[PDB]
């Protein structure tokens, strides 16, 4: 929002980027305890072993 | 926290109440009868208090 409504001051703004990095794509593991557990599986060596 | 040969799966819920709160009940303040917090300061060895 800040970035657009500085985009309308060109005359006293110019080049006004962030220096930050914009959000990429994550790869989610949304493990189950449940069944971990109904298997005899030790989370931690699932974390570990990840 | 356990799953029953039954296949009854027990949460922290049933046996444990959760909430937000201190983590430590020893220290209260009051200021002119109602409740307050805040913030007592201990000046450095050295250094200028105004």
């Amino acid at each position: 929002q800040l970035l657009a409504e500085a985009a309308k001051h060109p005359d006293m703004l110019t080049s006004v980027r962030p220096n930050g990095l914009e959000d990429t794509p994550q790869f989610k593991i949304d493990i189950d305890q449940e069944k971990a557990q109904a298997l005899g599986v030790s989370i931690n060596d699932i974390n570990t072993t990840l | 926290l356990k799953v029953n040969q039954d296949g009854s799966r027990v949460l922290l819920r049933d046996v444990a109440k959760i909430e937000l709160g201190g983590e430590n009940y020893d220290i209260i303040a009051e200021f002119n009868g109602q409740p307050a917090s805040g913030l007592g300061i201990k000046l450095a060895t050295g250094a200028n208090a105004l």
